[PDB]
C-alpha cells in the first residue's frame, strides 16, 4: 500500500482507466484518497474523499479520513461541519468528538462545544492519552475553571490505569506549581509508585517532594513518616541503580554520594527510638548503598581508572557488608506490612547474589574479617574504602559508613543452606524467570556441583509436582518440568561457552558473572514469550478463547525443544541432553519420577530418530533458521555414532520397559539389543538379581538363573572388550571407564569363581 | 532435434561415452537455453518434464552430465542454474567453491562484474539451502567459512577497520590464545583443500588490518589526543596474545608456504609483541 509516487499515480490512472462510470469512479475513491495519502498528495485526496462523500453519505472511516486531510491541509471550519454533518447522519461514533477537538486544537481556536465534547467523552471512556492531551490542550489558556476540570480528569485517568508515569509527573509538577504538598505527598505515599518508579527525573522529583515534606514537618515521628521515608529511600535507591545502570561515572557517584547523605541524615533518627520499620529499612539502606559502591567501582574500572587486579577486593568487601548486614526485623506496632514484606524480599534477594558473588569470587573463605578485626580493627579498612569511593571529597564524620565499622553488623558466612533459603525466599516473590536460574546454574557449576533445579521448578509451578501422565506426543499438554530443566541447562550451557570465549584473551579478566547494572539479557524475545506461555498454561491462568494461540506459540517453539528435525541448538548437545536424563532415570531408585525422565527420554529419542538417520546419511545440518543462537562444529555430533545413539534410544525403551513391569521382556530386548551400553547396563540389572537373590532365599531354579545370568555378563564383558579391541569407532561413545568396565568385570569372575570363569 | 535424437539414441557406445550424448551436448552448450526443454525455474525449483523429458527418461542423469561437461568447458552461472534445476545441492556448492576460490585471491571491490557474479551465485545458494535439504556437514561448514571469509574481505576492503576487527573477532575461529591454539590445529586437520590455500590471503587481509591498528595507536598520543594509557597497555596485551597465538599456531601445524608469507608472518609477530 505505501510505494513510490509514481506506482501509487500509475495504478491510480490504470483504475480510473478500468472504471467505466463516474458513480464506479466516485466509488473507488476512497481507495484513491488513500493511496494519495500514502503518496501525500493531500488535495487529490481530500477532492477524492470528498466526492466519495458527494456519492454516498455512509461509513464513516471515511468522514473521519476526510477531517483528518482537512487538519493536515488546513481547512478547519470545513472539517468541523463535516464532522457535525457525520455526527448529525449517525450519531453512533466515539472518536468524532476527539477528531473535532483534535481539529479544534490544530486551529488554536478552544470552544465550549469541544470541551463539552471532551468531557463526555471523558465520563464515558475510562481515560486515555489522546482524551489526556486534548484536555491539556483545551484549558491549557483559561483558568482555574478548567484546572479544576485537568486535575479531575488526572485524578479519574490515575484510577482507571495506575501506570501512567507521565499523567503523574505532569500532576506532581501542577501541583508544585500550585503550591499544593499534601496532595502530592498523598499521590506519593500510593503503594503503586514501587512500581512506578522508572524515571530517573520522575524519581528525582518524588525525592525533592519528600525532602520538602520532610524539612516542613519536622518534628513529628509516625507510621506515615516512616513509609515517607521508605518511599525516598527506596527513590534515591532507583535514582542510583539507573545511573549505573547507564553509562557514565561522574552521575554515579554524585548518585551515591547523595544516598551517602540521605543515610547520614537518616542515622539521627536511627539511633534514636525508632527501632522498627525505620532500622529495617535503614539495613536495607546500608545494604543497597554497599551493593551501589560496588558497581560504581566496577562502572569506573570499565571507564578505565584502577584495573580489576586492584578493584576486586574492595568489591568483595563491600559485598561480604551488604551480606553480613543484618536481617530485617520485627516490628512491634504493625502497620506498614506492605512495605515490610517489599523490604524483606529485597534483603533476601540482596543477601543471595552478595553471597553467590562472594563464594565465587574467594572459593572459600571466612577468616578475612577476623584477621581485619584482628590487625586494623576496621577502622583502616573503612577509610581505604572510603579514600577509594569518594576520594578525599567526604569526610570521615560526613558520612555514615565512616562512623560504623564491620563490628557493627552482623559476622555470618555465606552457607549452602543460607543460600538456597535466600533463593527460595526470591523465588518466591519472582513467580520463575529463567534469567536468575539461568544465574544460579552458572553459580552451581562454578562451585562444581549440581544445580537443584527440581525443587525449584516444583516450588514456581504449583501444578506438576514432579508427577504427570503425558509423556509422549508432540502436544502442549505434555509439558513437565523436564523441558523447562532443559531449556535452562541450554541457557547455562551458552552463556559458559559465552563467557570461557571472551576469558579467552589477554585482557584483564573480570569477575564470573557481572551484576544487573552491567550486564544485559542474553535470551531472545521468542524464548521469553514461550517461556511466559507456557507458565500461563501450566498454571492455568489462561483466558478462554486464546488457549489455541498460546498453545500454537508453545508449539512453534517446542518443536525445536523436543529433539526435531529443523534445530536451533546442537546435536550434540540433544545427545548430551538424552544422555544426561537416561542417567538420571538409571541412577535413582524411586518410581514416578525415573518413569517420567524415562518417559521424557523414550519421546526424545523416537522424535531424534530422523535425525539420527540423516546424520547417519550424512545430509544437512541444523541450519541457523530458528533465532536460537548459532554454534559451530566444536559442539557438532559425529558421523561414527549413529548406530550407538540407535542403541541408546533402545536401551532407554527397555529401560522403560523394565520399570512399566516387564522384568524378562526387557531383558530380553537387552540382550537383543548390540551396544556396550546394553551390556553395561545387563551386566548391572544381573549384579542386583543376584545381590536380590542372596539378600533372599536361594532355590535350585534360581540359583541355575543367577549362575546363567553371571555367565552371560561375563561373556558380555568379554564382547565389550574385544569389540573396543576391534572397532575403534565404539570407543567415541563409551557410558562407564574402561577401569570401571576392567574393575566391574574383576568383580564378577571373584563372586563367580575360576574354573568355569574364561 | 529431438527427432534426431530417437535416431541418433539407436547407435550404442564406440570408443567411450556415445555420439548421441556427444551431439546433444554440443547442443546445448551452444544453445544455452532450458527454461522449456528442460524445466523452468521460478528462483530455486525442481525440474518440470520438458520436451525431452516426455520421451526419455534419466534426465537428472543427463542434465548433470551436461552440467559437469559445462563445468569442464568453461560455464559457471548457466551450469549453477542447471544444477539448481537438476537439484542437487552438493554439486551446487561445489561449484559455488570453485568459482569463489580463485577470486579470493584477487580484490574484491566492485570494479567489474565478476563481484556481482559471486553476489548472486551466493545468493542463489543461501536460499537454496534455506528452502530444502542443504548439501554436507564438512560442504556447510566451508560455505559458512566462505561467506565470513569474503564479509571480511568487503568489510576491509570498504575502507573501515573496526568492523573488520570485531567480526574476525566474533568469527571464533582464528587463534585467540595459547590454550586454543590447540583446539585451532584440531580442527585445521578437517578442513579441505581450499580452506588450506585461502589461509595465505587471510593471514594478509589480518595483518594488514593489524598493522593499520598498530599505526593508528602508535599516531595516537599516550597520554594526550585521546586514548588512555590503561587502553593502550591493554590493547598492546590483546596484541601480543594474538601475536603468540598466531606464531604458535603457524609454528605447529604441518603446512609450509613460502619464504615471503612466513616473513611476514613473523613480521606481524613481533610488530604485535
Amino acid at each position: 500500500m505505501r510505494r513510490s509516487k509514481a506506482e501509487i499515480q500509475r495504478y491510480v490512472e490504470n483504475a480510473q482507466n478500468s472504471a467505466s462510470s463516474p458513480r464506479e469512479k466516485s466509488m473507488k475513491g476512497f481507495l484513491f484518497a488513500r493511496l494519495y495519502y500514502e503518496a501525500k498528495e493531500y488535495e487529490l485526496a481530500k477532492r477524492s474523499v470528498s466526492s466519495y462523500i458527494s456519492v454516498q453519505e455512509r461509513d464513516p472511516k471515511a468522514h473521519r479520513f476526510l477531517g483528518q486531510l482537512f487538519e493536515i491541509e488546513g481547512n478547519v471550519e470545513k472539517a468541523v461541519g463535516c464532522y457535525k454533518r457525520s455526527l448529525e447522519l449517525n450519531p453512533t461514533q466515539k472518536d468524532l468528538t476527539l477528531r473535532i477537538a483534535e481539529l479544534i486544537c490544530t486551529l488554536n481556536i478552544k470552544d465550549g462545544r469541544a470541551e463539552y465534547w471532551v468531557e463526555r467523552a471523558s465520563k464515558l471512556f475510562p481515560g486515555s492519552p489522546e482524551i489526556y492531551r486534548l484536555k491539556e490542550q483545551l484549558l491549557s489558556s483559561q483558568g482555574e475553571a478548567g484546572w479544576n476540570q485537568l486535575f479531575d480528569l488526572i485524578q479519574a485517568e490515575l484510577f482507571a490505569r495506575p501506570n501512567d508515569v507521565y499523567v503523574n509527573l505532569k500532576l506532581v509538577d501542577l501541583f508544585l506549581s500550585n503550591q499544593r504538598l499534601e496532595e502530592a505527598v498523598l499521590h506519593c505515599l500510593k503503594p503503586e509508585r514501587r512500581a512506578l518508579r522508572t524515571d530517573i527525573e520522575w524519581c528525582s522529583c518524588v525525592v525533592r517532594v519528600f525532602k520538602e515534606y520532610l524539612a516542613s514537618k519536622q518534628g513529628q515521628k509516625n507510621t506515615n513518616m516512616r513509609m515517607i521515608t521508605k518511599e525516598l529511600l527506596l527513590a534515591q535507591c532507583d535514582v542510583v541503580f539507573l545511573t549505573l545502570s547507564k553509562k557514565d561515572v561522574q552521575k554515579s557517584k554524585e548518585a551515591l554520594e547523595r544516598f551517602d547523605q540521605a543515610l547520614l541524615s537518616v542515622k539521627q533518627s536511627v539511633s534514636g527510638t525508632d527501632a522498627s520499620d525505620l532500622s529495617v529499612t535503614f539495613y536495607e539502606m546500608r545494604g543497597h548503598y554497599y551493593m551501589h559502591a560496588g558497581t560504581l567501582l566496577l562502572k569506573m574500572a570499565q571507564s578505565c581508572e584502577v584495573q580489576w587486579k586492584a578493584l576486586i577486593e574492595p568489591a568483595a568487601l563491600c559485598y561480604l557488608l551488604a551480606y553480613q548486614v543484618p536481617k530485617p526485623k520485627s516490628k512491634p506496632v504493625k502497620g506498614d506490612d506492605n512495605g515490610q514484606g517489599f523490604l524483606e524480599e529485597l534483603a533476601f534477594d540482596r543477601q543471595s547474589k552478595s553471597g553467590h558473588l562472594l563464594l565465587t569470587l574467594s572459593h572459600g573463605k571466612q577468616n578475612f574479617i577476623s584477621e581485619i578485626i584482628e590487625t586494623f580493627a576496621n577502622q583502616c579498612g573503612q577509610s581505604i574504602l572510603l579514600k577509594f569511593l569518594f576520594e578525599d571529597n567526604l569526610s570521615m564524620q560526613d558520612s555514615f559508613m565512616g562512623s560504623d565499622d564491620i563490628s557493627y553488623v552482623e559476622n555470618r558466612v555465606p552457607d549452602l543452606s543460607e543460600l538456597s533459603q535466600h533463593d527460595n525466599g526470591s523465588l518466591r516473590i519472582h513467580n520463575g524467570d529463567l534469567q536468575h536460574l539461568t544465574w544460579l546454574g552458572l553459580q552451581w557449576h562454578f562451585l562444581s556441583t549440581l544445580p537443584p533445579l527440581r525443587k525449584w521448578l516444583k516450588q514456581i509451578f504449583p501444578r506438576v509436582p514432579q508427577e504427570t501422565s503425558r509423556l509422549e506426543s508432540n502436544i502442549p499438554e505434555s509439558i513437565c518440568l523436564l523441558d523447562l530443566e532443559v531449556f535452562l541447562l541450554a541457557v547455562v550451557q551458552t552463556s559458559y561457552l559465552q563467557l570461557q570465549d571472551n576469558n579467552t584473551t589477554a585482557d584483564p579478566n573480570r569477575p564470573r558473572c557481572l551484576p544487573l547494572p552491567i550486564c544485559k539479557q542474553l535470551f531472545t524475545d521468542r524464548q521469553r514469550s514461550w517461556w511466559d506461555a507456557v507458565y500461563s498454561l501450566i498454571t492455568k491462568k489462561a483466558l478462554p478463547g486464546t488457549s489455541a494461540k498460546l498453545r500454537s506459540v508453545i508449539q512453534h517453539d517446542l518443536t525445536t525443544l523436543r529433539a526435531q528435525e529443523k534445530h536451533g541448538l546442537q546435536p550434540a548437545v540433544l545427545v548430551n541432553w538424552a544422555r544426561g536424563l537416561h542417567k538420571t532415570g538409571y541412577s535413582l531408585n524411586s518410581f514416578y519420577d525415573q518413569k517420567e525422565y524415562m518417559g521424557r527420554c523414550v519421546h526424545y529419542w523416537k522424535k531424534l530418530l530422523p535425525l539420527l538417520d540423516l546424520v547417519k546419511q550424512k545430509k544437512s545440518i541444523p541450519e541457523p533458521v530458528d533465532p536460537l543462537f548459532k554454534h559451530f562444529h566444536n559442539k557438532d555430533i559425529k558421523v561414527s555414532e549413529v548406530k550407538d545413539l540407535e542403541d541408546e534410544a533402545c536401551i532407554a525403551f527397555a529401560t522403560l520397559d523394565l520399570v512399566d513391569g516387564k522384568t524378562e521382556d526387557a531383558i530380553i530386548a537387552f540382550e537383543s539389543v548390540k551396544n556396550v551400553v546394553a551390556y553395561w547396563n545387563l551386566a548391572l540389572i544381573y549384579q542386583r538379581k543376584a545381590e536380590e537373590i542372596e539378600n533372599d532365599c536361594l532355590p535350585a531354579e534360581e540359583q541355575e538363573e543367577f549362575q546363567e545370568c553371571l555367565l552371560k555378563c561375563k561373556g558380555f564383558l568379554k564382547m565389550i572388550c574385544d569389540e573396543y579391541s576391534a572397532y575403534p569407532s565404539i570407543a567415541t561413545s563409551l557410558p562407564v571407564p574402561v577401569e570401571t568396565v576392567f574393575e566391574m568385570l574383576d568383580s564378577v569372575k571373584q563372586s563367580l569363581g575360576e574354573a568355569m570363569d574364561d | 532435434a529431438l527427432q534426431y535424437f530417437y535416431f541418433l539414441r539407436n547407435e550404442k557406445d564406440n570408443q567411450g561415452e556415445s555420439m548421441f550424448l556427444r551431439c546433444v551436448s554440443e547442443l546445448v552448450i551452444e544453445s544455452r537455453e532450458f527454461d522449456m526443454l528442460l524445466g523452468k525455474l521460478e528462483k530455486d525449483g525442481s525440474r518440470k518434464p520438458g520436451a525431452i523429458d516426455k520421451f526419455t527418461r534419466d534426465t537428472k542423469t543427463i542434465i548433470n552430465k551436461v552440467a559437469s561437461v559445462a563445468e569442464n568447458k568453461g560455464l559457471f552461472e548457466e551450469a549453477a542454474k542447471l544444477y539448481d534445476l537438476a537439484k542437487n545441492p552438493d554439486k551446487v556448492l561445489e561449484l559455488t567453491n570453485k568459482l569463489l576460490s580463485p577470486v579470493v585471491s584477487q580484490i574484491s571491490a566492485p570494479q567489474s562484474n565478476r563481484e556481482r557474479l559471486k553476489n548472486m551465485a551466493l545468493a542463489i545458494a543461501e536460499r537454496y539451502k534455506s528452502q530444502g535439504v542443504s548439501a554436507e556437514k564438512s560442504i556447510n561448514s566451508t560455505f559458512y567459512l566462505l561467506l565470513d571469509l569474503i564479509t571480511f574481505f568487503d568489510e576491509y576492503h570498504a575502507g573501515h577497520i573496526d568492523l573488520s576487527f570485531d567480526v574476525i573477532e566474533r568469527l571464533k575461529l582464528v587463534p585467540l590464545s595459547q590454550d586454543s591454539v590447540e583446539e585451532r590445529v584440531a580442527a585445521f586437520r578437517n578442513f579441505s583443500d581450499e580452506i588450506r590455500h585461502n589461509l595465505s590471503e587471510i593471514l594478509l587481509a589480518t595483518m594488514n588490518i593489524l598493522f593499520t591498528q598498530y599505526k593508528r595507536l602508535k599516531g595516537s598520543g599516550p597520554t594526550t589526543l585521546g586514548r588512555p594509557q590503561r587502553v593502550q597497555e591493554d590493547k598492546d596485551s590483546v596484541l601480543r596474545s594474538q601475536a603468540r597465538a598466531l606464531i604458535t599456531f603457524a609454528g605447529m601445524i604441518p603446512y609450509r608456504m613460502s619464504g615471503d608469507t612466513n616473513a611476514r608472518l613473523v613480521q606481524m609477530e613481533v610488530l604485535m609483541n
